[PDB]
DNA sequence: ATCAATATCCACCTGCAGATTCTACCAAAAGTGTATTTGGAAACTGCTCCATCAAAAGGCATGTTCAGCTGAATTCAGCTGAACATGCCTTTTGATGGAGCAGTTTCCAAATACACTTTTGGTAGAATCTGCAGGTGGATATTGAT
DNA sequence: ATCAATATCCACCTGCAGATTCTACCAAAAGTGTATTTGGAAACTGCTCCATCAAAAGGCATGTTCAGCTGAATTCAGCTGAACATGCCTTTTGATGGAGCAGTTTCCAAATACACTTTTGGTAGAATCTGCAGGTGGATATTGAT
């Protein structure tokens, strides 16, 4: 009581980030107060918008746990989450495309 | 006497200033001796090589002075250049003249 | 009345402008663009005249490359013409699109 | 003041010629004026976007080269020449 | 060995608490909250010393936000981050 | 205000390897942005270097690796000969 | 008997590797390349498996988004199959030549 | 070794990738690409753990190594 | 498009085992409280350089006419790549050891940070130098018509 | 093939905007002396990593056959390039107020730096359960044929 998380009502941990923010700057930069607080929020805010898209699909295939593949399929039809994490998803395949000069 | 760090390395490229910039990024906690003194004979090095292709630019087109123009033609030019400055544009630069065969009137 | 054939006078444009570099856009119709476009990003900002001239030497460089890369994309369909679809496979590919 | 309209028109189909031919193009198709404007305008947007929320971070009203370089650099169009 | 998982697995239960997420997938989540973090880190950082400053304030996080983030992720970001900070500065 | 500038070290070399040769102030602003590009990649590579090894320092060692990261290849291994020379003929007073 | 057309088939297994995610290349000749190609820059390496692993996902990816630029490259040709021409042309614009 | 790397293995990828028909050509075209591939990212990995001072090729090693080369990779330490 | 056979698929269940989840304890973070610092924000303000104005000129943009040759369409056949059933061997799989080796500690020598206190190289303009832009004219292609 | 009709060199010429030198403060490099880490070297663990071995299993190589795709060939409507007339608006050259960057100071609010005291998340064994991968039986899709 009280840990800097809960100050500012967020899951993710605000000393970590700190402490990793102040391993980035060094001893010879500085961090304000709040840096840790709001990187902290802005972690956990995507981290909950790509969950409630990689859930939607997994219920959608009617399945209780989240895989590589509900996280491709969120993140690649998503338009926002599609430009901004280009990253290869491990395990994730790619989304079903035929194009249309290919087709019987 | 005070002697120069540059002179001691025996480099023209500034090692105090190198090792100065070395610290006000916040890199690292610390910045060891060879660490400036390192990284100004690469970046001499690599101005050299630049300098040494541009010039020659210079003269195949009769010109004293290098101007962005010689500089693109070096870099372009050279393989390795054109690698490392993949990404780079060269402001008055120009293109490389390279005309596709097939757009060649046919003779 | 002499007169170049079609295409003759097109191959000695490239040679011309591949052989120079001086910016190929008109400066104050670019400077009043970005004006507009800035403007209705953010009202009454102001520009050093050096920044109107790095975005000016950026877009022609990006759209010189662009159309390099085009002109390929109509090639390879056995064209020497280039259409829209040239630029938007151009761009597809260059992960714009 | 004077109200900014329609300056996208200023990059005209002879400047656009040009920067084609620069870029090796032989031939032309009537189409290419207008999709070359269209992705100009997104280029720039993007650019200056960029460009400017640097301007704001520093608390100025003046866009700085630095400001654009800085904005290119961001985006991989690394631009040599203006500091 | 730090790890994100105890994290993203919370806010898996707000957003979905009939959900699961299996080891593979937490393994994504976690290549990606370090991704977005040293992103943004890294941008903030860039932007202190552009104005030669050495401080790292919230206020370099926002503009980083704004700059790496695609219009209403960077809206909504924007807000969470004022909001987590209006709640911790008002205790 | 004082802004510092790699021109007098580049107008050095130029000469060196060009005797005869000018350079305009524009070619020189291009090539003050390669320098400051080039020590920018390194010196981030460096830094990443140390921290994913839990280190404190960049030495002549990160410095070293971080070039052959970031060198292609015959301009790594001229740029690790010189550098090494370099280091070698400072720490030998 | 019996026989599919040529095409059948092919758009059969399209849908089925669209379909699924497992790796597409066989785990022990790609081991074997990458201990052979690292060999060439330091002798007796050994490879955490994951390492091993990380390699393969990031090579069929990168392999799998080629084909797909490549394939738009084809039909562009107004073709349907696809000839190392499209593969080279992709990687061109790409810039990874 | 490189030829480890099968044609039903090829054709597998560029199904996954919606190719229809194959030209005979494709293959070695694709073993080329690839081996050039994997030189890079091994290249930069191989660097790092020398660096490192060890003799194993670890996963962070690989995607230090992918990153850097523009091909991040999630779901293997970052 | 249907008459009929051949295989793909697609549901809806189902049972196993590889992964998950849960549950039980110990150190490095993370939080509190003091004390000490300091980076950068507030407050003039000197003073670049940005916006704006004017005005004269010609380099180019615009719009037109005309037809060369291009892109698009259509047709055809040699031949390349898909499909398949055949017959085999390489990859998968699963402990089992063995050992090489990543990953910890324990000194301390070497190296780096820090804090002053002198010294000097680099910078901002002033002062001098001089490459070449730009303008012109004949020599040398280059192109396109008979 | 010749030539006419233009385009394009290429070299010779010379004042001026722009580069190269020359000076004059000063910020920041360098020299010391002291305090502080660091991250190597040896002596050793406990993993994971390589190496067999050893089934059977799949998946690959193989050759045949032919559907249908790619290219080559041929046509032609009409798009787009070349040339031209006309004149607009960009470019150039200055000058001017004044916005607003930016260069020095000044003192807190906000930062680091300890010495504390708690607590948390990483870890290594316990306690289920999701869903993979099969097995049905039902349409479906696909392909040859009144
Ligand atoms: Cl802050
Ligand atoms: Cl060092
Ligand atoms: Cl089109
Ligand atoms: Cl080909
Ligand atoms: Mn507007
Ligand atoms: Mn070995
Ligand atoms: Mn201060
Ligand atoms: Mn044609
Ligand atoms: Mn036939
Ligand atoms: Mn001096
Ligand atoms: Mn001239
Ligand atoms: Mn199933």
């Amino acid at each position: 009581a009280v840990s800097r998380s809960q100050r500012a009502g967020l899951q993710f941990p605000v000393g970590r980030i700190h402490r990793h923010l102040k391993s980035r700057t060094t001893s010879h930069g500085r961090v304000g107060a709040t840096a840790a607080v709001y990187s902290a929020a802005i972690l956990e805010y995507l981290t909950a918008e790509v969950l409630e898209l990689a859930g939607n699909a997994s219920k959608d295939l009617k399945v209780k746990r989240i895989t590589p593949r509900h996280l491709q399929l969120a993140i690649r039809g998503d338009e926002e989450l599609d430009s901004l994490i280009k990253a290869t998803i491990a395990g994730g395949g790619v989304i079903p495309h035929i194009h249309k000069s290919l087709i019987g | 006497k005070a002697k120069t760090r540059s002179s001691r390395a025996g480099l023209q490229f500034p090692v105090g200033r190198v090792h100065r910039l070395l610290r006000k990024g916040n890199y690292s906690e610390r910045v060891g001796a060879g660490a400036p003194v390192y990284l100004a004979a690469v970046l001499e090095y690599l101005t050299a090589e630049i300098l040494e292709l541009a010039g020659n630019a210079a003269r195949d087109n009769k010109k004293t002075r290098i101007i962005p123009r010689h500089l693109q033609l070096a870099i372009r030019n050279d393989e390795e250049l054109n690698k490392l400055l993949g990404r780079v544009t060269i402001a008055q630069g120009g293109v490389l003249p390279n005309i596709q065969a097939v757009l060649l009137p046919k003779k | 009345p002499h007169r170049y054939r079609p295409g003759t006078v097109a191959l000695r444009e490239i040679r011309r402008y591949q052989k120079s570099t001086e910016l190929l856009i008109r400066k104050l119709p670019f400077q009043r663009l970005v004006r507009e476009i800035a403007q209705d990003f953010k009202t009454d900002l102001r520009f050093q005249s050096s920044a109107v001239m790095a975005l000016q030497e950026a877009c022609e460089a990006y759209l010189v490359g662009l159309f390099e890369d085009t002109n390929l994309c109509a090639i390879h369909a056995k064209r020497v013409t280039i259409m829209p679809k040239d630029i938007q496979l151009a761009r597809r590919i260059r992960g714009e699109r | 003041r004077k109200v900014l309209r329609d300056n996208i028109q200023g990059i005209t189909k002879p400047a656009i010629r040009r920067l084609a031919r620069r870029g090796g193009v032989k031939r032309i198709s009537g189409l290419i004026y207008e999709e070359t404007r269209g992705v100009l305008k997104v280029f720039l947007e993007n650019v200056i976007r960029d460009a400017v929320t640097y301007t704001e971070h520093a608390k100025r009203k003046t866009v700085t080269a630095m400001d654009v370089v800085y904005a290119l650099k961001r985006q991989g169009r690394t631009l040599y020449g203006f500091g | 060995k730090e790890s994100y998982s105890i994290y993203v697995y919370k806010v898996l239960k707000q957003v979905h608490p009939d959900t699961g997420i299996s080891s593979k997938a937490m393994g994504i989540m976690n290549s990606f909250v370090n991704d977005i973090f040293e992103r943004i880190a890294g941008e903030a950082s860039r932007l202190a010393h552009y104005n030669k400053r050495s401080t790292i304030t919230s206020r370099e996080i926002q503009t980083a936000v704004r700059l790496l983030l695609p219009g209403e992720l960077a809206k909504h970001a924007v807000s969470e981050g004022t909001k987590a900070v209006t709640k911790y500065t008002s205790a």
